[PDB]
């Protein structure tokens, strides 16, 4: 399982995360230019596939 | 060859049954 | 030669685990009188696009029978497409479908009618009627009698949808609460043979009319 | 509350089951439920024992309104004020049945707040609407319950069932910062629709297996071999003629695929349901007897009236044959 | 399996019955020699030829419909005898209903010893439309009458408690009745059996002529 202080500080970071858990906005768009423009593409699509493919790191550290 | 097959048949479908026969046997536990 | 045609249908046979799941949706299908879908929205907006093009052949006939759904169904679904698009206008090309955009097809049952009336009767009472020996006749059917009420019901229901929503269309617009200026009278019935009626309008006459 | 649960003996929807309330479901349910329900044959008015068990969850279900009470109102026994509370009671049924809580999270709302229905607000709490009526909130409501629904049709039917489902067996607390981890990825906007092409794609194809499954249960393999009632009856002909032709009067690579094929024709049309299965989640069976929602914005116009047999009972169809009498 | 071992005890038995009928049709001269080994023989016969009507007391003899109980304490006075009586009645939601009594010395002890014979003794009754009965009609017992009226689909289930609980469970939905004169249990039990089995449903009017329609 875990310690008392790890599910302790693990409904903290769910009360913590949950707040937030509304639409959050840290998508800023700024990119104005065919430059910037591509250049703020590349930022975020490598900033999605990291996210969900930490996510499914996470889904084989648990089905271990 | 053919009477191997024939024999082959009466094998592969005894098998089968017996098989199934002892999976609802196994699935009447719970 | 036959040997190996034979393989090949044997074949086109083994590899047939979706006849397994047409058949899950034809049962399915037979247990509500009902079919086994949810048009996905995409038939919904492309039904409303389809209609909202051709409001002179795309009946709600061939529309609500295209995609087999309930008459009114497709009815709302034409006004609400509709007054999505006027707000879309409205709210800019923000256009929020998030929920919408669910097409994966496990977290929903959303279980759709097409034929209607099909649980059960509008009772059962157990009631007999016997006709003598020589009958010389012929017998009725009971799913057959059954979807001749279903169809008695589904106009009637039809028709009273209609009605109903017809007069909300009309009712978007109106005046329901504490403001009125009430000088018309609606002149009216004659309790005997009332099929005819007037009004009466303001400090006016009139009549007539209606 | 719990305590109504574990009177009821079982689980009364509780929200966030903290770790001792765990341990006592789990005790009471195995232990209690099982014990009394399974295996006793009591004189102990069973037929009465189930019919205080079910005049006491469905209050909790519709809030706190006694429905002895709603029996007694008519003559009937039961069926009919059923399906009129369900046909609406234009709160407690309809904001629960499309998107929110029936308690007094979706009462009170009409009290204060607004549902203006064809633009109108109707706020009695009672309503009974049907055959054509405008379902929408206002605006000040849309700007937080668009966002709200938005979070709900997520983090409740994604999130939770995702975290559950897996990750599960052994611990429960480690579930838990699995939870943390995927709330983090779910507040992010873009992955919202890379979730949407992700591998999701492989546990839907896993839920029509299951659901496969749960078909075979009564048949839909004895329909299927019916359908195809001959093929099978072709493919044995095959095998046999084929023999009493070619030899015993290419063979062996007939003898070969004929086996293959026909014995797998008889696996597939005769696999008896090994089910043996660990759990089972529940489907959120949303209402298309009713028309849904512009989701973009809550107009919900209703289209038709409710059956009986697709309403969300926490009970099975036993003891609910005993309360509605149906087929 | 339940074949195999059918004809298992019969092998059994048929080996009794050989040795048996040998050592019989020896009757002539000394005696023990024999008899010894009659007694032994015989009784292994009777402890295997029992276990055929062993049998029926738990898994099979024993469907899987439900049963309910009825029970009470009859008496004898020699010093202060006190036993148990006690009824049970099996259904299956589609019809088969069947009873059965029977006593023992203990409650649990009496439900038991009928629990294994409710599924013996079966009268099969016929539910017209799968929630309600064929028609209205008055059966009686010794003193206890019975009046069966139908209710079209929806009223539901208008009955006592020991008749409610044989027409609920023999897949009955919309049945009002009127049980009158004596309020015992054991009468009102076998007047539902006396009644249901009264009912001559139209496949069953179609004793004469005419084909009974049903208005559609």
């Amino acid at each position: 399982a875990a310690a008392a202080a790890a599910a302790a500080a693990a409904a903290a970071a769910a009360a913590a995360a949950a707040a937030a858990a509304a639409a959050a906005a840290a998508a800023a768009a700024a990119a104005a230019a065919a430059a910037a423009a591509a250049a703020a593409a590349a930022a975020a699509a490598a900033a999605a596939a990291a996210a969900a493919a930490a996510a499914a790191a996470a889904a084989a550290a648990a089905a271990a | 060859a053919a009477a191997a097959a024939a024999a082959a048949a009466a094998a592969a479908a005894a098998a089968a049954a017996a098989a199934a026969a002892a999976a609802a046997a196994a699935a009447a536990a719970a | 030669i036959e040997q190996d045609n034979r393989q090949g249908r044997a074949f086109v046979d083994g590899i047939k685990q979706r006849m397994m799941e047409i058949s899950v949706l034809l049962k399915q299908v037979k247990e509500p009188g009902a079919r086994g879908s949810y048009l996905k929205d995409s038939e919904k907006t492309e039904m409303y696009r389809l209609h909202k093009e051709n409001p002179e052949v795309y009946t709600i006939e061939r529309l609500a029978k295209d995609y087999r759904i309930m008459r009114q169904r497709v009815h709302a679904i034409l006004f609400l497409k509709e007054d999505e698009e006027e707000e879309e206008r409205k709210l800019g090309r923000p256009l929020d479908d998030s929920v919408d955009r669910l097409l994966d097809e496990y977290p929903e049952f959303f279980i759709s009618h097409d034929r209607e009336f099909h649980v059960a009767s509008l009772n059962y009472k157990p009631d007999f009627k016997v006709m003598p020996e020589g009958w010389d006749g012929t017998i009725k059917d009971m799913d057959e009698v059954h979807y001749e009420i279903s169809k008695k019901e589904d106009d009637m229901l039809y028709e009273e949808f209609v009605r109903r929503f017809e007069f909300n269309k009309m009712k978007w617009r109106g005046e329901v609460m504490c403001h009125k200026y009430s000088r018309r009278r609606s002149s009216e019935g004659w309790k005997i043979t009332v099929e005819k009626l007037g009004a009466k309008g303001k400090r006016g006459a009139g009549g007539g009319w209606k | 509350r719990f305590q109504t649960c574990r009177l009821l003996s079982g689980n009364v929807w509780n929200r966030e089951l903290t770790i001792i309330q765990r341990r006592i479901l789990r005790r009471l349910r195995n232990r209690k439920r099982s014990i009394k329900k399974r295996k006793i044959y009591p004189k102990k008015y069973l037929t009465s024992y189930i019919q205080l068990q079910t005049t006491r969850k469905l209050p909790f279900f519709y809030g706190d309104l006694p429905i002895t009470e709603m029996h007694r109102g008519t003559k009937r026994t039961s069926y009919i004020p059923f399906l009129l509370n369900l046909e609406t009671r234009f709160d407690v049924i309809p904001l629960r049945l499309y998107f929110l809580e029936t308690i007094p999270q979706a009462r009170q709302l009409i009290s204060h707040r607004r549902v203006c229905v064809n633009k109108g607000m109707v706020s009695i709490t009672h309503f009974k609407l049907s055959h054509g009526d405008i379902i929408s909130f206002q605006e000040n409501n849309a700007i937080i319950r668009g966002e709200e629904i938005r979070r709900s049709f997520y983090k409740e039917i994604l999130v939770e069932k995702i975290i559950g489902k897996l990750l599960h067996q052994p611990l429960r607390m480690w579930r838990r910062s699995k939870t943390e981890w995927f709330h983090l990825l779910k507040t992010k906007r873009g992955c919202r629709l890379l979730l949407k092409s992700r591998f999701l794609q492989q546990l839907r194809s896993s839920m029509q297996e299951e659901d496969l499954e749960r078909t075979k249960k009564f048949g839909s393999e004895k329909v299927c071999l019916g359908s195809s009632f001959a093929e099978h009856k072709r493919m044995k002909r095959n095998l046999l003629k084929s023999l009493f032709l070619s030899k015993r009067r290419i063979s062996p690579i007939v003898y070969n695929s004929s086996l293959s094929l026909y014995s797998n024709s008889t696996y597939c049309f005769a696999s008896p349901h090994k089910l043996t299965m660990k759990r089972r989640i529940k489907r959120i069976e949303l209402p298309t007897h009713y028309l849904e929602v512009n989701y973009r914005t809550p107009k919900a116009v209703v289209f038709y009236g409710p059956n009986i047999g697709h309403i969300p009972h926490d009970i099975r169809l036993k003891d609910l044959n005993l309360l509605l009498w149906s087929r | 399996e339940r074949d195999d071992i059918l004809l298992e005890k019969l092998n059994a038995i048929d080996k009794k019955l050989e040795i048996k009928l040998s050592e019989l049709d020896h009757t002539f001269g000394k005696k023990g020699k024999r008899l010894e080994e009659e007694i032994r023989e015989l009784a292994e016969d009777r402890n295997a030829l029992t276990e055929k009507k062993r049998q029926p007391l738990y898994r099979k003899g024993y469907d899987v419909h439900v049963i309910d109980v009825k029970k009470v304490c009859k008496v004898t006075k020699g010093g202060r005898v006190e036993r148990y009586t006690a009824l049970m009645v099996c259904g299956n939601y589609e019809g088969i209903i069947g009873y059965a009594k029977a006593k023992a010395e203990t409650g649990q002890s009496a439900m038991q010893k009928a629990y294994e014979k409710c599924f013996q003794n079966l009268h099969y009754v016929e539910r017209h439309e799968e929630h309600t009965i064929a028609h209205a009609i008055q059966t009686s017992y010794k003193k206890t009458k019975l009046y069966l009226w139908p209710a079209p689909t929806t009223t539901g289930m208008k009955a006592g408690r020991v008749v409610k609980t044989i027409l609920l469970l023999a897949g009955f939905k919309n049945i009002k009745s009127k049980v009158i004169g004596s309020r015992n249990s054991y009468n009102t039990v076998k007047a539902v059996l006396k009644a249901l089995n009264a009912v001559e449903t139209p496949k069953d009017v179609q004793e004469k002529f005419g084909r009974t329609v049903v208005e559609k």
